[PDB]
RNA sequence: GGAUUAAAACUAGAGUAGCGAAACGGAUUCGAUACCCGUGUAGUUCUAGUAGUAAACUAUGAAUACAAUUAUUUAUAUAUAUAUAUAUAAAUAAUAAAUGAAAAUGAAAGUAUUCCACCUGAAGAGUACGUUAGCAAUAAUGAAACUCAAAACAAUAGACGG
């Protein structure tokens, strides 16, 4: 769902505003995506599956039974007084859904207005749906891939 | 709108209400 | 004009399903809170056989007259009385009796088959109260609401089982059109199929 | 991430919760059966009281 | 080759052969940069007059077969429209059948009740005559009937306690055996868990092969299988 | 006290008993502990 | 020593409770977040203030 | 699209104490077609309808996810050394952050998402014409020409206030 990835986007703003340490986030494959994805790139310290309480420090394993009460929990960065995820936007709306082929992903990460979508900026990362797997665009580059342009995070 | 401004529109009311009246009483005499 | 013109309220008229739940909710002996005559005769037969049995184990006022149990019985099922109760209480027994009636399982209450079924009680209801209550507004409203609810489970019904659908909305009286067709229980509806007579 | 999202509910853990369901909604059945019969028996006991001729 | 669309036939038995088929297609808008579906209907002809108002069909272009007609029904992809048809038919007959049987069943039971209503006799009484006469000796042929009244050819003092039987009894029973296998089956698997050595012997014993090579879903999901086997099949 | 019990005003136990052959099933056990 | 931050699985919960029912789905406390109680500072308590008083 | 919709008004049949457009009088006044006083008709009331307009206002469309505190009630639940205590929601008040032209908003007028309605300088104008609906009053829809470089909001310091 694009629009539980747009309250995921809003609610880790408003976290980052109040600076709290640890915040939980909907447990669905494309959120633990889009959480690795920043994970990997430096932008969560962590990154732990738990419940509506609080992140598991025990693996519980997951199931219809429990399925409404699993939340995935993730740590805010702060250096220098700053926010590390100071804004996360989303790119694809859901009522205005974005395809680019790879040859428009080079465009955009060149400095190139595509499609009312400013170019990817120094230090930002811009995440792509391909096949269900989200990646950065440099990435689905390498892989010659086209896809949905979710989000740009800064 | 601000009372002041809503006087503007009220004036102008108040003068088709009156031209209205007037029309009306002519119609009356002159059916 | 030669279209099947079903009411979308009340459906057809004479509809077996309807007649005959109204037609149980009057029978003679009908009692309300949940109680049946046959297991409260015995119930209360069982009381006089356990304080005989009773009277029996650590006994040695003799026993009540038969006329005055039978006043205590008579004065019992005048209080459950069906035909001296609220009729809330017989509609929640028309509800009862309609869910089992379309029910896949026990304990199967939210089908839309079941659901449509419960609307269609108080639907049922709600109509009487109107032909009384005609400047209503408040109630009338509620109707419009409800009889819309019991379109909108049935279109899913349709899309989801459409075998158990059209089942449904025979045994219910109502047809296809009634269901797809935008109703919104207007001043023509009600001079078109006469709600209020005349 | 390797960790499987969601582990279906094997056919043995589905009958477990059957049944287990299934006693909820009879138990409350019974006992609210019960206290009806316990609440008529307690109008028994009362109804020499109660006028009727 | 010939252009064919796919659509959701709208209208069918309006026209002789012609059916109307909404055909959806993905455009882009410059305007509002947003790539939307362009619907439009087509009036289609029908040759052997099988699509019906539902179906999800494919049309292929044709020669010109009228002002308005440019495309023919190539394949029915799903039936919906006809299932509709079919179930609809099918309800008329099976509900008139159920109906039928209910209103039989409806006027029966009112007969028995009027019945009964003619009969004086009250089972207070007539349990008063059982427990009187049994304890008195008399047996006048009131009792006779009252052992046709109710079928109890014998008058002891466990055939009053059988005629006032109540259904919450049978119940409470059935209860308690639901709550037992439960808990049984609960405790079974917790304990044999807790021992690995006689879990692995609780599978072979079973009949398990090698259990002792199985994981612990793979294996728990066997324990389950057999404590519900040996609680629910002997019983 | 339950199906045992004194009281005028006795609760549903008595009745359960009764039909469940405890009332019974007891008072011939006390009988025949006293024979 | 009381564990914030644990919610009790209906899995853990196997027999039946005080009402004689038994838990087959979690309840609508268990699926409200519950991160506030992370960060609101915990009510320090001593059961010897319960001997003093 | 449909339904409901204050007050006034209208169509019939009742009612009519008090109040009270209008009208006729008494005062006040330079004058008083007013403010005050009297007599007081419609109306205000009921029954059956028509009509669908209000500063019909929170001048703030609805829905969902989310974000830092306090206080005060309310509800549910829990506990006991039994009357408080501990929890979880709702409401209200004051706020942090954020937002904003500011006044302020404060769980939205914040961070986001979805859908609908609406706006594009003033005046002309919610007017003219046409159309639709209504017994009617009217209601809805709704322009252009000419003219002008205005027009408007929040706030600031004054001046003034019977
Ligand atoms: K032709
Ligand atoms: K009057
Ligand atoms: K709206
Ligand atoms: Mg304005
Ligand atoms: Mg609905
Ligand atoms: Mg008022
Ligand atoms: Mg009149
Ligand atoms: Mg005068
Ligand atoms: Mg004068
Ligand atoms: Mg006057
Ligand atoms: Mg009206
Ligand atoms: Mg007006
Ligand atoms: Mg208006
Ligand atoms: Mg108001
Ligand atoms: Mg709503
Ligand atoms: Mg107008
Ligand atoms: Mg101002």
């Amino acid at each position: 769902s694009l629009v539980k990835l747009a309250n995921t986007c809003a609610h880790l703003q408003n976290c980052s505003k109040v600076r709290v340490a640890l915040t939980s986030i909907p447990y669905t494959k494309l959120q633990l995506q889009f959480a690795y994805n920043l994970y990997q790139q430096g932008f969560l310290s962590s990154l732990q599956k738990g419940s509506t309480m609080g992140p598991d420090k025990d693996f519980v394993e997951v199931t219809p039974d429990n399925i409404s009460t699993r939340r995935l929990w993730v740590g805010l960065k702060y250096r220098d007084n700053k926010p590390v995820l100071s804004s996360c936007k989303l790119i694809s709306k859901p009522n205005s859904r974005i395809h680019l082929p790879m040859e428009d992903m080079k465009k955009l990460c060149s400095g190139v207005t595509i499609r009312n979508i400013k170019p990817l900026q120094p230090g930002e990362l811009i995440l792509v749906r391909a096949h269900n797997n989200i990646m950065d665009i440099n990435e689905a580059i390498s892989k010659k891939l086209d896809g949905e342009v979710l989000c740009r995070v800064k | 709108d601000s009372v002041m401004r809503k006087r503007k529109k009220k004036m102008k009311k108040h003068k088709l209400r009156k031209r209205r009246k007037r029309e009306k009483a002519e119609r009356r005499k002159l059916s | 004009a030669s279209t099947d013109k079903v009411d979308p309220v009340l459906g057809r008229a004479d509809t077996p399903f309807i007649t005959r739940i109204m037609a149980e909710l009057k029978e003679p002996l009908v009692l309300s809170k949940g109680y049946n005559i046959e297991e409260v005769d015995k119930f209360l037969a069982a009381i006089e056989s356990a304080k005989r049995e009773r009277a029996e184990l650590s006994g040695l006022v003799g026993i009540e007259d038969i006329e005055k149990l039978e006043d205590r019985r008579e004065a019992i099922l005048r209080i459950l009385s069906m035909r001296n109760s609220e009729n809330k209480n017989a509609i929640k027994m028309a509800v009862e009796l309609a869910r089992k009636e379309f029910e896949r399982f026990p304990g199967d209450t939210g089908s839309s088959e079941v659901q449509a079924a419960c609307m269609t009680v108080r639907i049922q209801n709600m109509a009487n109260h109107i032909k009384e209550h005609r400047k209503d507004f408040a109630n009338t409203r509620n109707l419009r609401i409800l009889v819309q609810q019991r379109q909108a489970i049935l279109r899913y019904l349709k899309r989801d089982n459409p075998e158990k659908y059209y089942w449904t909305i025979q045994k219910l009286g109502l047809n296809d059109a009634a269901i797809t067709d935008e109703f919104n229980m207007d001043r023509r509806y009600m001079q078109d199929y006469e709600f209020f007579g005349d | 991430m390797s960790q499987p999202l969601l582990r279906n509910r094997s056919p043995e853990e589905s009958e477990l919760l059957k049944l287990k369901r299934n006693y909820n909604r009879s138990l409350l059945n019974f006992q609210a059966h019960k206290k009806k019969l316990n609440e008529l028996l307690n109008l028994y006991h009362v109804a020499n009281e109660f006028i009727v001729t | 080759a010939r252009q064919n669309f796919l659509g959701l036939v709208v209208s069918q038995g309006k026209m002789q052969k012609t059916v109307k088929v909404r055909v959806e297609t993905k455009v882009f808008n410059k305007k509002i940069n947003k790539e939307l579906f362009h619907r439009r209907d087509y009036l289609v002809h029908d040759e052997g007059e099988i699509s019906r108002e539902g179906d999800l069909v494919r049309i292929e272009a044709t020669r010109p077969l009228s002002k308005r007609k440019f495309f023919a029904i190539a394949e029915i992809i799903r039936n919906k429209g006809q299932q509709f048809a079919l179930y609809e038919s099918e309800a008329q007959l099976s509900v008139a059948k159920e109906e039928a049987q209910k209103a039989k069943e409806f006027l029966d039971k009112r007969s028995v009740r009027e019945n009964k209503l003619n009969e004086k006799t009250t089972l207070l009484r007539d349990i008063r005559t059982i427990q009187d006469a049994l304890s008195s000796g008399s047996t006048p042929k009131e009792l006779l009937e009252i052992k046709q009244r109710y079928g109890i050819q014998d008058f002891s003092q466990e055939t009053v306690r059988q005629l006032l039987q109540l259904d919450i009894s049978g119940l409470e029973v059935n209860l308690e055996k639901q709550r037992s296998l439960i808990d049984r089956i609960q405790t079974r698997l917790s304990e044999l868990l807790s021992n690995d050595l006689k879990c692995d012997q609780f599978l072979k014993d079973h009949g398990v092969e090698d259990p002792l090579t199985l994981k612990k879903n793979i294996k728990k999901n066997l324990l389950r299988k057999h404590v519900m086997m040996d609680m629910q099949q002997p019983s | 006290m339950g199906s045992l019990s004194n009281e005028k005003f006795f609760d549903i136990s008595l009745v359960d008993s009764y039909l469940n052959k405890d009332l019974k099933n007891i008072s011939n056990k006390i009988d025949s502990k006293l024979n | 020593g009381h564990i914030i931050g644990k919610l009790v699985d209906v899995t853990e919960q196997p027999h039946a409770n005080n009402k004689g029912l038994y838990k087959t789905r979690p309840n609508s406390s268990d699926k409200r977040v519950g991160v506030k109680r992370l960060y609101r500072p915990p009510k320090l308590t001593y059961v010897e203030d319960r001997l003093r008083s």
